[PDB]
């Protein structure tokens, strides 16, 4: 049982890393566009309120 | 000289000249209105125009309206007068008690002491608070911090060091609340009555106020701020005495400055603030300063708009500052109180050559124990806390043990809490962490260090749960 | 970007809570057993 | 036949005075804002009047024109036309004989039922109170719902604000605390009751109608006034709604009565003002509001004052009505009028649909006043259900020893005693028996999908059978020990008889 056990806990963690891989993959692409959107909404607004006075 | 005013747009006003103008920063006076409304010169337009922030309201206003020019920036009334009373911006009372009558009148604008004034002196001013005592020792003369969000004890937690410091201090105070809720203010002016360092009968009070409470138009929070400081600085220079000065938030200045920089033409920064927010602010917290004709002790709460430290605004304020308190709210939501943060706050004096080698070692072994903590909390997510090493369990112990024995109840939050009051010398918060730290104490459970003073009574506390178990 | 320590409960997503439980749980058990103790050396020290 | 008798009595008083009045021309009209060429001696924020009889605020006085902003449609103004000023501060009526009647944000009557009989106008941007004349907030605000009369309570004076996501159960919670003033306002004493001002900013107009009907139903326009600004009212309209409510409210106050306004929401006054800026031209901010976006709520919240019993010891309570973007709180308005408010109320989603109704997120939710402005009987038993709820919330996560699992029980069971229905607001004595019955270990036996029947069929026995027991609880304002120990027998006695 202590053998089958560490094999399953060395095959589960694993699995729960490599997901948390693709799961790091997906949120890396959704932070590089949320930081780009935040970078042009601030020029904007400051571009906006440039050229209204 | 006579102006007349050829703008109104909110709170800028456009009073045009055909004498010589005035300069900027002097107070002009509008002509024709039942109260006192001030104008403050902020640009020379050209043509005659100056264009100039009201520091009340613009309702009312015509096209027209002669306008005269007092020829001096605001002067308030200043002296030992002023104390027990309350105030505007332009200086006239707001406690329907009758006029101030002193004989010197100060202007709110002033240079900021030079470099051949700077006194180089810190030491150690025991607060009561264990957390501040602890990890980011106050120091007398030297300008506070309290940093946090809205609803995590800025306000508590200054108004217990007015009971504390203020109260058992033989020099005057000063109290300039800027923008802040009204309620309040009258809150602390009536807790003062009761406490009786505001005395109504005879002449023996020991706190001036001045409110610019967040129902006035941003020239007059952007002003009051100045107000406070011009009467410390009098109670500095002239008395020649020790002086504290709470301000409640000084974020409302730079706010109210941030309200009319689009309206006075400028192109915003970085986030819809000013231009100009870092000399804006630099310019008013350079002159709360010891100097060595004086002493002001600055306690100042600083808004952090959305818990946000990185905002422009605290961000600057950071460098003005000796010490700082910076209070969390995920460490409110924990039910800890005071929720200062013991990681992410910081003091001057915090060396081991002006607190010891004891205090210092004690705040450095509680600090790199919580930081130890929070590693371990990454781990406990997914193990659990059965599968740590037992000796991991021993760092987990004591850390939970020492964030609730930096929790405190203070003698103003007995209506929330219900508990009492504590104040804990400075040599028993240093003895009941080391203590904690040395493990005299890993047979206690946590929930007996939760809201006590000293170590004492937290074994106290056990006592008691233990017998009524 | 990277990733500091400390931050599985600053996110406060549901590992965050399930790691404040699974503390708290076991810390109040230890604080039952400590306490037992308690009691059991105040009654043996009386005399 | 009398029909046209009482067409007649209206005209047989007119207004024959014509007199010499000022005037200007508008350059330019277009967007709701009319640049206006002329009237030279117009004050700040003063009212003028159009050709067509359609009213306008003076905004904007630039040294060439002045920007005007029509309270109105626009499509009657044409260049060229003639704007006159009425000399006077946009203001409002007030009174008692508005309550009851539905108007617009200029104080016009809407639901028809004849014009406001008021004898009284009041100037709508007021300075709110000074620092001496307030006085602690004292008296409870009974809202009917049991999670905020317990665990968020709010006091008269105080400045609650519910800010949540859409459809969470914030005007719900808003109609709740307006129903329940029933009870007081029907009494006898003056000292309790309570008027309600209803404040709707950009909702369309079948909601506004939908809860006026709600009300009538409820008998609750006896004392309600319903100022609606809907979607389809021009910016400078639902700009102004908040403040024209707000000094129907300040009239109550200032007379010694007792207010509760309540605007809903506050994030359509912030984007009305903010079209009306952009529209004058003023230079735009952060998200695009103006500048002045945090003094536009500032002022406004500052009005809900205490006043002290030498001026009147009236009061006005207010609780404004905020909507975040998917629970960013964190945003622009949001976190204004957080730092502005006393209290808040977080609704929360999540909440919403795990079957927790009203959704009041108690762990976040906060109230400044706290102990003050609750009832003994409440300060006592809410004390110690706040205890039990916070020590739960900590183990809730997971799902062994008995200690912990009586703790997750009596947690779940007092959580389950919070929820609550619509439109039923309950006496603060029933809410004090009810939180007691659960807070005392009783209802640990049942199940936790059962304590909604018993809630309700307990309510529905003491009710009738103890009717005096919750009298001398509402009376003495307390849980005497005789009235403990009644409440100890007849919970002891209904729990097994069910
Ligand atoms: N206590 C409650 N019990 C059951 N249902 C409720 C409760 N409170 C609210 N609801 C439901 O939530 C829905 C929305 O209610 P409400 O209008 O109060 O929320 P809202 O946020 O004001 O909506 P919106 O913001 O879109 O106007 C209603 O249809 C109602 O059925
Ligand atoms: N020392 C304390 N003990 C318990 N609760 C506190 C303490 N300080 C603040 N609070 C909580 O915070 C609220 C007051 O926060 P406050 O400090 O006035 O807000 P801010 O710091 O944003 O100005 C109270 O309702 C109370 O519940
Ligand atoms: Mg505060
Ligand atoms: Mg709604």
């Amino acid at each position: 049982s202590t053998t089958s056990e560490q094999s399953a806990r060395m095959t589960a963690m694993d699995n729960a890393s490599k997901n948390a891989s693709e799961m790091i993959d997906k949120l890396t692409l959704t932070f590089n566009r949320t930081r780009q959107a935040v970078i042009t909404k601030e020029l904007i607004e400051i571009i906006s309120g440039a050229a209204a006075l | 000289t006579t102006g007349r005013i050829v703008a109104v747009i909110g709170a800028v006003v456009d009073v045009q000249f055909d004498e010589g103008l005035p300069p900027i920063l002097n107070a002009l006076e509008v002509q024709g209105r039942e109260t006192r409304l001030v104008l403050e010169v902020a640009q020379h337009l050209g043509e005659s125009t100056v264009r100039t922030i009201a520091m009340d309201g613009t309702e009312g206003l015509v096209r027209g309206q002669k306008v005269l020019d007092s020829g001096a920036p605001i002067r308030i009334p200043v002296g030992p007068e002023t104390l027990g009373r309350i105030m505007n911006v332009i200086g006239e009372p707001i406690d329907e008690r009758g006029p101030i009558k002193t004989k010197q009148f100060a202007a709110i604008h002033a240079e900021a002491p030079e470099f051949v004034e700077m006194s180089v002196e810190q030491e150690i001013l025991v607060t009561g608070i264990k957390v501040v005592d602890l990890l980011a020792p106050y120091a007398k003369g030297g300008k506070i911090g309290l940093f946090g969000g809205a609803g995590v004890g800025k306000t508590v937690l200054i108004m217990e060091l007015i009971n504390n410091v203020a109260k058992a201090h033989g020099g005057y105070s000063v109290f300039a609340g800027v923008g802040e809720r009204t309620r309040e203010g009258n809150d602390l002016y009536h807790e003062m009555i009761e406490s009786g360092v505001i005395n109504l009968k005879d002449a023996t009070s020991k706190v001036a106020l001045v409110y610019g409470q967040m129902n006035e138009p941003p020239g007059a929070r952007a002003r009051v701020a100045l107000t406070g400081l011009t009467v410390a600085e009098y109670f500095r220079d002239q008395e020649g005495q020790d002086v504290l000065l709470f301000i409640d938030n000084i974020f409302r200045f730079t706010q109210a400055g941030s309200e009319v920089s689009a309206l006075l033409g400028r192109i915003p920064s970085a986030v819809g603030y000013q231009p100009t927010l870092a000399t804006d602010m630099g310019t008013m917290q350079e002159r709360i300063t010891t100097t060595k004709k004086g002493s002001i002790t600055s306690v100042q709460a600083i808004y952090v708009p959305a818990d946000d430290l990185t905002d422009p605004a605290p961000a600057t304020t950071f460098a003005h500052l000796d010490a700082t308190t910076v209070l969390s709210r995920a460490i409110a939501e924990l039910g800890i109180y005071p929720a200062v943060d013991p990681l992410d706050s910081t003091s001057r004096i915090m060396d081991p050559n002006i607190v010891g080698s004891e205090h210092y070692d004690v705040a450095r072994g509680v600090q790199k124990i919580l930081q130890d903590y929070k590693s371990l909390q990454d781990i406990i997510a997914i193990l659990g806390m059965d599968e740590l090493s037992e000796e991991d369990k021993l760092t987990v112990s004591r850390a939970r043990k020492i964030q609730r024995f930096l929790s405190q109840p203070f003698q103003v939050a007995e209506v929330f809490t219900g508990h009492l009051g504590k104040l804990v010398p400075l040599k028993e918060t240093i003895k009941g962490f080391q203590q904690i730290l040395a493990g005299e104490y890993d047979h206690l459970p946590e929930q007996a260090f939760y809201m006590v003073g000293p170590i004492e009574e937290a074994v106290a506390k056990a006592d008691k749960l233990a017998e009524e178990h | 970007v990277r990733s500091s320590a400390g931050a599985v409960r600053d996110a406060g997503g549901a590992f965050g809570k399930r790691e404040q439980a699974e503390e708290e749980r076991y810390f109040r058990a230890r604080a039952k057993e400590q306490l037992a103790a308690l009691k059991k050396h105040h009654e043996n020290e009386i005399s | 036949a009398e029909v046209s008798s009482i067409l007649e009595e209206r005209i047989l008083g007119a207004d024959t005075s014509v007199d010499l009045e000022e005037t200007g021309r508008v350059l330019s009209i277009g967007d709701g804002i009319a640049r206006v060429h002329g009237l030279r001696n117009v004050q700040a924020e003063e009212m003028v009047e159009f050709s067509s009889g359609l009213k306008g605020m003076s905004l904007n006085l630039e040294p060439d024109n002045v920007g005007v902003v029509v309270f109105g449609n626009d499509k009657l103004i044409k260049e060229g036309d003639i704007v006159k000023r009425t000399g006077a501060i946009v203001d409002v009526p007030v009174g008692e004989e508005l309550l009851g009647r539905v108007v617009d944000a200029l104080g016009n009557a809407i639901d028809g039922k004849g014009p406001i009989g008021s004898k009284a106008r009041r100037r709508v941007g007021l300075k709110a109170p000074g620092i001496i004349p307030r006085i602690s907030v004292r008296e409870p605000m009974q809202t009917g719902i049991k999670a905020v009369d317990s665990l968020v309570p709010i006091g008269r004076g105080q400045r609650e604000l519910i800010i949540g996501d859409r459809q969470t159960g914030k005007t719900s919670i808003a109609i709740d605390t307006i129903i329940n003033q029933k009870r007081f306002n029907d009494g006898t004493d003056e000292k309790k009751k309570l008027y309600c001002i209803y404040v709707a900013i950009g909702q369309k107009r079948s909601t506004v109608a939908q809860l006026v009907k709600r009300l009538t139903d409820a008998d609750a326009m006896k004392y309600t006034i319903v100022v609606s600004a809907t979607a389809s009212d021009a910016a400078p309209l639902q700009y102004l709604a908040p403040y024209s409510g707000c000094s129907m409210g300040e009239y109550f106050r200032d007379n010694g009565k007792h207010a509760l306004i309540i605007y809903d929401d506050l994030s359509k006054q912030a984007v009305a003002y903010r079209q009306m800026s952009l529209l004058l031209r003023r230079p735009p901010g952060r998200e695009a509001y103006p500048g002045d976006v945090f003094y536009l709520h500032s002022r406004l919240l500052e009005r809900a004052a205490k006043m002290n019993d030498a001026f009147g010891g009236g009061s006005l309570t207010a609780l404004p009505v905020i909507e975040t973007q998917a629970g960013d709180v964190s945003a622009y308005i949001p976190t204004n009028v957080i730092s502005i408010t006393d209290g808040q109320i977080f609704l929360e989603t999540e909440l919403f649909y795990k079957g927790i109704r009203p959704a009041i997120n108690v762990g976040l939710s906060v109230s400044r006043v706290g102990s003050a402005a609750q009832t003994r009987a409440m300060k006592q038993v809410a004390g110690t259900m706040k205890l039990e709820l916070a020590q739960y919330r900590e183990v809730a996560a997971f799902a062994l020893d008995a200690a912990t699992q009586q703790l997750l029980s009596r947690g779940v069971r007092l959580t389950e005693l919070l929820k609550q229905g619509q439109y039923s607001p309950m006496a603060i004595e029933e809410q004090v028996a009810v939180i007691y019955a659960g807070v005392r270990g009783y209802l640990d036996k049942l199940e936790p999908s059962k304590i909604t029947k018993f809630e309700n069929a307990f309510l529905s026995h003491v009710i009738s059978q103890h009717q005096a027991l919750l009298s001398k609880i509402r009376t003495d304002g307390k849980i005497s020990e005789e009235s403990d120990a009644k409440l100890k027998e007849i919970v002891t006695n209904f729990l097994a008889g069910f």
